[PDB]
């Protein structure tokens, strides 16, 4: 955000979900993330050249960068890369690895079941992706033999070679993050290595993965498997740097510096003096630190907790909604230009206005462009200041920079400019989105025609009290400013209270008088009830359009 | 159609599909004792032919998974001998229009 | 493809404006009056965009177009002008 | 018939409570239960185990799990669903971004 | 080489220019960013042809901006330079290293290296010149060159050339 | 104050694209990336001053778009990678409805 | 980079290393300059390339019809051609504009046929070779006496025509050339 | 109920469809109208004895004691033997018994008051209003102006436009309900001796019918499906329940509510009712 750029603006149309290749994580790097460590060698307390690492982004408000030289608002992040001592399995797929190590020949890489077979022939044909790779399984995963010949459709007694070797297949366990073989006096049991399972994997055909789920392009199943991890930037991972002397640095900091840690401990072991039986013990340790890092809420499994023994965020459970960045960041936000106090009813507001307190009024702006139609008016907002009600409070000019009407030592003698824009207090009859939580209805949320008025409640008509389900038992409520010329020409023609009156709902009204009124309408509306002439012209005078004719 | 009381082996099974372009139908007698299409929830369904069905798709700018489905083994379905990728009319009444009709692509 | 635009013979949407293209007409030209675009109504002493944009509709003097999109993708374009505004 | 049970079923839920809803309303709910040949649940493995926008139904209860299957599987999100658009932070698809606006320079230059 | 190509150019129009004088507008600001540009992909797009045919087409009103995106359609004529094209051209600078050959748009760059052996350098003339036992190249001498290789540069295209083969040289 | 899926149900019902647009983006964390036109990712080493945009690994210095998208969207793409992941953006179709 | 250029070719380019290939006179021009074109129009047109002399006619002729337009909206020989181009680009080019100028100044001083006349018979006469737009643009560019010094300069062609049939070309050509 | 229906909204096509243009419904809530543009109104023709809805709407020029007498219309007189005119009336009338025989098929328990679109009795009531309709004077409408006006309306009552059969059928199918009232309301006996409709009132009802109909068909954009969902909900969060405290007593409200949206198989009350 913020700065010009010459780049052209489109919108996405498509988003293509893919795997990562390792040759991709390492091309898109900006550096090899080597070293745990964050800063403070050679004794200076700024970024090394192994973890965080300027290569990646800032972790100060330095200007620079290093990659582009943007700076913190500016600057999205790049990432990194760490080159692991080992493949590991990416813990989100060890249940699909099983299932395609199930359906191919862990020795040829030839998938099990040709289209020889005829139910293979039928779940071959299955245009659906997913369901596709569901038939093929359930038809492979109880075929134990990497068959050499089979059957011709010609004839079943003269068989025909089909290719591929004339293996055992195993028969395969989960056990942790691990894959179990066994084959057939007593069945040999051994662990299946992750490089095993991945040079399988890469010896699967392209014709054969593109018949099970998956794509030669963005998602080769070799690479569900990890060899080269990608180092998110510090924006996913912020540094929380408090004071000086102080840092305080992301869960993922520490989890990456676990992997890093882990990963040199085998790469040293294994290149050095291996005794073999500690390098399986280091490897899994590896693949505990990549899994964990992912998930960590992993079923029957230990939680790798932090030194609290506070379990550390995963990724995954970041995302993980009602406040993951999907629900809660995503198709929910907390957002600007709102407002919220406690609710309290007035028979003197029309239906569609909305008692707004002077203080509340005072706060929330709408960006009004200087034309020669307002470019009067707004010179004595402007005039006002930001403390006199009708006022504003901040100019902003043809250049993009904010004037602080607060402090501008121009703030008097501001010339207000055609194309700049005045962010002005919110006055009477601007039209403002109103909403009572929970928001069940399309009436939980409508438009209002603003009424500046004293004291510190929102002052609703009591006939709009029923589509918003609210009391003055102390209920509070939300008042959303719109920013746009446009934006309100959306609330005043599509939702303002008016329209809203007949809901679709039930094909009836859903706003009619209600207490004092309804029960004093019966009274007056009675046979016996009678006024005298006195109070007749009163309540004449009372109807605002009354023409005029007793 | 071939109604039989309790069962067809499935060793006589093999034989339906055996002698194609020729379809076959196995149908147990029980379940013919009522004929369901008579119940009061059950609209009107209308098979349509190759033209029909191409001219449905062309007038509503429709590919066939679009059309709402109707499995091959739908009550429905086996009574009017659907066959896959046939598409059936459905005419039911409305409380909203006086008559309303649907569409139901076979699987 | 432009197999894509229907032509203005056989169009079959509403010869009627949508309470949705009311509501986006009257926004994007009070948003582009706003933001000193030239008004073809003679304001007779209006200021709110608007005002200004509704007073521009009711003479259907806006020289807008709304492109219909089909479900295929395909579309019927209407001028403001042509279109009737019961509403 | 099952749809008209469905309705009749659905209805009876919401007359006995003595309150209206609608036809149409029930009618779309019971209409969607129905659509693909058979009852669809409105649950996690129900309408959200659709061919719908990974990013859609990444929106509802499997969010992680969907979007590692989307990966896995090459999906390509459409960007149709109101969801996708409230992610991207586009505007969406729906009423007011139903269809498009364009200048016309004959018509302008007609007005001036 | 010189080619005539069809290409369009996605121009934004602010609301204040939603006045009569927009095609008019428009067409400018074509010429304006369009005109004399120096791409890769298309080399120097020189000069934009039929300018009172140019397809300005409908324009999309962005939404939360009043602006409208316009896919300008044009044809213009292009300059494109590649290896093994043969070239003629004069002189325009020249030194101990090579001399540079102005060739249209651009700059072709002969190398000391890439002149036959009996061609060579003389700085005490005035302006300097490469001396052959026949012909004198100097700072407006015409020059057939084979353009060697390629270089593309913001808003340019510079090339190196070959003056050593036969039928290359002065003309 | 909070702007909740409920209020975006809301807005749907209502058919007011431009307000829940507004709301969730100029009203809250709307953010400017540059994308890759050959890659789909945020990769773009846009240097925008001295007008270099490049996807090294890729080698592009030309197809390179902008778009404006929430930042908590960027972060949460930027996560699906941290996760090995490749949520590709794209600025044109590829299929047709 | 910018809002730069967009071409009627449309790019399928997903996510597929760059895999661009070598520019050279095995005629492997661009992807961007291939043979068959499609113009605005969506139909598929053949490449067009241009003798100087038909590029100095273009450009002339484009800038003589803005002047035109540009007048009509205002409402409501050798070096002396040199001269009075230099004229027409002052009013219908932006200045900024070097590039043109600079292009003009090399069409108007390396133009083998001066009139139209001449530069359409020049076209009809190679255009029966049927050789590529490419190679029927450097012999109207390039003056070769030899069907060597042709087929030497433009390698491309060889075995694409007889040395008597090209020398044959080159001779009418020689006749065709403009006395400046 | 609302992430299950959110992408679901009406086509400029009049269709119903979600993110991958799936039809859901053909025309929205089977009629192609908007829920608010609608109220309950009375299907005159479907209930009463035979012999009551003769009386209503039976006009038999052909009959000294069952035409309309000269007081009705002035033609009054004329049109009494009128052979050419019985045939108009004939068919108008066989017509309204074909109507009352289908809205029984239709509402089987002979319901009469359903929600419809165009409150048709207001705009009687409006018009008697707005000219002072003389209740005494014979009107100066003819059968035919009568006959073929409201005939002339129906064809003008659009919801599909679509120069084919499937979408002119579709177009005839959606305003089925409407039609049968409208020919309920609008029967030369009802227009010349209930209402006292002048030629003026009559062609001004038809025009308003017009306008307040196309007023209230559905307008594409409308997220319908976030509404269904909304509309089925929010009345399920102000419900009290289970089933009282105690014919069968069947799980009820949020519980049941809840059975069915999970399409549970294991259901807390399955029963029969066996007619
Ligand atoms: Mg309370
Ligand atoms: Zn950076
Ligand atoms: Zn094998
Ligand atoms: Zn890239």
């Amino acid at each position: 955000g913020q700065q010009y750029s010459s780049a052209p603006l489109r919108t996405v149309k498509e988003v293509q979900f893919g795997l990562f290749s390792p040759e991709e994580v390492r091309a898109i790097s900006v550096a090899k993330i080597r070293f745990p460590e964050t800063m403070d060698e050679t004794q200076t307390r700024a970024k090394i050249g192994g973890l965080n690492d300027p290569r990646l982004g800032s972790i100060d408000r330095n200007l620079k960068c290093q990659t582009c030289q943007e700076g913190m608002n500016e600057c999205p992040g790049h990432f990194g890369h760490i080159d692991l001592a080992k493949p590991v399995f990416h813990v989100g797929f060890i249940a699909k690895i099983k299932k395609v190590c199930e359906c191919v020949c862990m020795h040829c890489g030839k998938l099990l079941l040709d289209e020889h077979n005829e139910l293979m022939r039928q779940a071959l044909a299955i245009k659906d992706s997913k369901k596709r790779f569901a038939a093929i399984w359930t038809l492979c995963k109880t075929k134990m033999v990497c068959e050499t010949d089979v059957p011709s459709e010609d004839d079943p007694t003269q068989l025909v070679s089909r290719g591929g070797c004339g293996n055992t297949q195993p028969t395969i366990r989960k056990d942790g993050l691990k894959l179990v073989g066994s084959w057939k006096d007593e069945p040999e049991l051994r662990v299946l290595s992750t490089e095993e399972i991945l040079n399988i994997f890469k010896h699967i055909s392209v014709k054969d993965f593109t018949s099970l789920g998956f794509n030669e392009v963005f998602s080769r199943p070799e690479w569900m498997i990890l060899t080269c991890l990608p180092v998110p930037p510090p924006p996913v991972r912020p540094s929380i740097s408090f004071n000086e002397s102080q840092r305080g640095e992301d869960d993922l900091t520490f989890k990456l510096a676990d992997i890093l840690k882990a990963n040199i401990s085998l790469e040293t072991l294994e290149h050095n003096g291996a005794p073999h039986h500690a390098i399986e013990e280091a490897e899994s340790l590896l693949q505990f630190h990549v899994a964990t890092y992912m998930d960590n809420d992993i079923a029957g499994q230990p939680q790798a907790l932090q030194k609290s023994g506070r379990p550390v965020k995963s990724i995954r459970a970041r995302l993980k909604g009602k406040e993951g960045r999907i629900r809660g960041n995503l198709m929910g936000k907390r957002v600007d230009f709102s407002a919220r106090t406690v609710i309290s009813g007035d028979p003197n507001l029309e239906l569609d206005q909305v008692g707004v307190p002077k203080s509340i009024a005072k706060t929330l702006t709408y960006p009004e462009v200087v034309t020669p139609y307002n470019i009067d008016r707004l010179t004595q907002l402007v005039r006002n200041g930001p403390n006199e009600h009708p006022g504003a409070k901040y100019v902003i000019r043809d250049s993009g920079d904010r004037i602080d009407l607060r402090y501008s030592k121009r703030a008097g003698d501001i010339q207000l400019q055609y194309g700049w824009k005045v962010e002005r207090h919110i006055m009477d009859n601007d039209p403002v989105l109103f909403n009572r939580q929970p928001s069940l209805h399309k009436m939980s949320m409508m438009a209002h025609r603003v009424k500046v008025i004293p004291y510190s409640t929102f002052r609703l008509n009591l006939s709009v009290t029923s589509p918003y389900n609210a009391d003055f038992d102390g209920d509070e409520m939300n008042l959303h400013v719109p920013q746009s010329e446009e934006t309100r020409a959306e609330l005043s023609q599509l939702c303002a209270v008016p329209l809203q009156i007949v809901s679709p709902q039930s094909n009836k009204p859903c706003m009619g008088i209600v207490q004092d009124t309804l029960c004093g309408i019966r009274k007056l509306t009675l046979r016996d009830t009678f006024i005298e002439l006195d109070q007749v012209l009163n309540m004449l005078y009372w109807v605002p359009d009354w023409d005029g004719v007793i | 159609i071939f109604v039989y009381q309790n069962n067809i082996t499935p060793s006589a099974m093999k034989l339906v599909p055996s002698i194609p372009p020729a379809t076959i139908e196995t149908f147990n007698e029980a379940a013919l004792v009522v004929n369901i299409t008579h119940h009061e929830l059950v609209p009107k369904h209308i098979r349509l032919s190759s033209d029909e069905k191409r001219e449905l798709l062309k007038r509503y700018r429709l590919k066939e998974s679009q059309l709402p489905r109707i499995q091959r083994a739908d009550p429905v379905a086996l009574y009017l001998g659907l066959k896959r990728g046939e598409v059936v009319k459905i005419i039911r009444k409305s409380e909203t229009s006086g008559r309303y009709a649907s569409y139901r692509i076979c699987m | 493809l432009k197999e894509k635009a229907i032509p203005k013979d056989q169009r079959a949407t509403t010869p009627y404006m949508t309470k949705y293209e009311r509501a986006r007409i009257l926004g994007t030209r009070a948003l582009q009056i706003s933001m000193n675009a030239p008004v073809f109504v003679d304001l007779e002493g209006e200021t709110d965009p608007l005002r200004i944009a509704m007073k521009e509709l009711a003479e259907k003097k806006i020289p807008l177009v709304i492109r219909r999109y089909l479900p295929d993708g395909s579309f019927e374009d209407w001028s403001v002008e042509e279109l009737i505004v019961d509403l | 018939a099952g749809r008209a049970a469905l309705y009749k079923e659905v209805y009876n839920v919401i007359a006995s409570d003595g309150s209206y809803v609608n036809y149409r309303h029930m009618a779309l709910l019971v209409d969607v239960m129905t659509t693909q040949g058979g009852l669809t649940s409105v649950t996690r493995h129900g309408f959200n185990r659709s061919n719908t926008g990974a990013l859609m139904r990444c929106s509802f209860e499997e969010t992680v799990e969907i979007l590692f299957e989307a990966g896995a599987s090459a999906e390509l999100d459409d960007c149709r669903g109101v969801s996708e658009n409230v992610i991207l932070g586009q505007m969406a698809p729906i009423g007011t971004g139903a269809f498009d606006v364009m200048i016309d320079e004959e018509s302008l230059v007609k007005y001036m | 080489m010189f080619f005539i190509k069809d290409l369009s150019l996605n121009i934004t129009l602010h609301p204040s220019f939603f006045g009569p004088r927009m095609k008019q507008y428009l067409k400018t600001k074509l010429l304006e960013e369009v005109e004399g540009s120096c791409t890769g992909k298309f080399g120097y797009i020189l000069c934009v042809l039929d300018y009172d045919n140019i397809d300005i087409q409908r324009g999309r009103i962005l939404p939360t901006d009043g602006s409208a995106e316009f896919n300008v359609k044009y044809r213009a004529v292009v300059f494109k330079p590649f290896k093994g094209e043969v070239v003629d051209g004069t002189v325009v600078s020249c030194s101990q290293h090579g001399f540079e050959v102005q060739v249209g748009p651009m700059k072709v760059f002969v190398t000391k290296h890439l002149m036959p052996q009996d061609l060579t350098f003389n700085a005490g003339s005035n302006p300097p010149s490469y001396q052959s036992s026949e012909d004198v190249i100097t700072i407006k001498s015409r020059i057939r060159v084979k353009i060697e290789g390629c270089i593309s540069q913001v808003s340019s295209i510079h090339a190196i050339g070959s003056i050593k083969e036969d039928y290359l040289g002065a003309i | 104050l909070r702007f909740g899926e409920m209020e975006r149900d809301c807005m749907i019902a209502h058919g007011a694209a431009s307000f829940l647009k507004e709301r969730l983006m100029e009203a809250s964390d709307a953010f400017r990336v540059h994308i890759c036109g050959i890659c789909g990712l945020m990769t773009v080493i846009a240097k925008l001053n001295h007008n270099q945009f490049e996807c090294k690994g890729c080698d592009n210095k030309i197809d390179i778009y902008q778009i404006h998208i929430p930042y908590a969207a960027k972060l949460l793409f930027q996560e699906l990678m941290a996760m090995n992941i490749t949520p590709r953006l794209y600025t044109d179709r590829s299929r047709d409805f | 980079m910018n809002v730069s250029t967009s071409t009627f070719q449309t790019r399928r380019r997903r996510l597929k290393k760059v895999e661009e290939e070598e520019n050279a006179a095995t005629l492997q021009l661009g992807q961007e300059f291939q043979l068959k074109q499609i113009n605005h129009q969506g139909e598929e047109e053949e490449l067009i390339a241009l003798n100087l002399s038909e590029a100095r006619l273009v450009i002339k002729e484009a800038l003589v019809e803005r002047r035109r337009a540009f007048k009509r909206s205002q409402k409501k020989t050798r070096e002396k051609e040199l001269e009075s181009i230099d004229v027409l680009l002052e009013q219908t080019t932006g200045g900024n504009n070097k590039d043109l100028k600079n292009t003009m100044q090399y069409l108007t001083n390396f133009s083998r046929f001066r009139d139209q006349e001449t530069v359409g018979a020049v076209i009809q006469l190679l255009k029966s070779t049927g050789l590529h737009p490419f190679e029927v643009a450097q012999l109207g560019s390039l003056a070769c006496d030899t069907a060597d010094e042709a087929k030497t300069l433009i390698p491309s062609l060889n075995n694409k025509i007889s040395d008597d049939e090209l020398e044959r070309i080159l001779k009418e050509l020689s006749n065709l050339e403009t006395l400046y | 109920l609302v992430k299950a229906l959110e992408d679901i909204m009406v086509h400029y096509d009049n269709t119903t469809r979600n993110s991958l243009g799936n039809v859901i419904q053909f025309i929205y809530g089977e009629d192609g109208m908007d829920a608010a543009h609608i109220e309950k109104q009375s299907l005159d023709t479907i209930g009463g004895s035979d012999a009551a809805f003769e009386k209503r709407y039976r006009v038999d020029l052909l009959n000294t004691d069952h035409t309309l007498d000269p007081s009705l219309l002035e033609s009054g007189s004329e049109i009494l033997g009128d052979l050419k005119l019985q045939v108009l009336l004939d068919e108008e009338y066989k017509q309204l018994v074909k109507d009352r025989k289908f809205l029984r098929e239709v509402f089987v328990d002979g319901e009469a008051n359903w929600p419809l679109p165009v409150n048709i009795r207001r705009i009687i009531q409006n018009a008697q209003q707005t000219f002072h309709i003389d209740h005494t004077k014979p009107s100066d409408l003819t059968i035919k102006d009568i006959v073929l006006g409201v005939k002339d309306l129906q064809e003008n009552l659009l919801v599909l436009r679509g120069k084919n059969e499937i979408i002119q059928n579709a177009q005839r199918d959606a305003v089925t309900l409407f039609c049968c009232l409208l020919r309920s309301r609008l029967a030369t006996r009802r227009v010349l001796q209930e209402y006292r409709l002048t030629k003026q009132a009559f062609d001004w009802v038809l025009s308003n019918i017009e306008a307040q109909f196309l007023r209230s068909v559905v307008h594409p954009g409308e997220m319908v499906g976030v509404l269904a969902a909304q509309s089925i909900g929010e009345p399920a969060t102000q419900m009290t329940l289970n089933t009282f405290h105690f014919s069968k007593k069947v799980t009820s409200g949020v519980p049941r509510l809840k059975e069915i949206l999970n399409v549970a198989k294991n259901m807390k009350t399955p029963s029969l009712t066996v007619y």
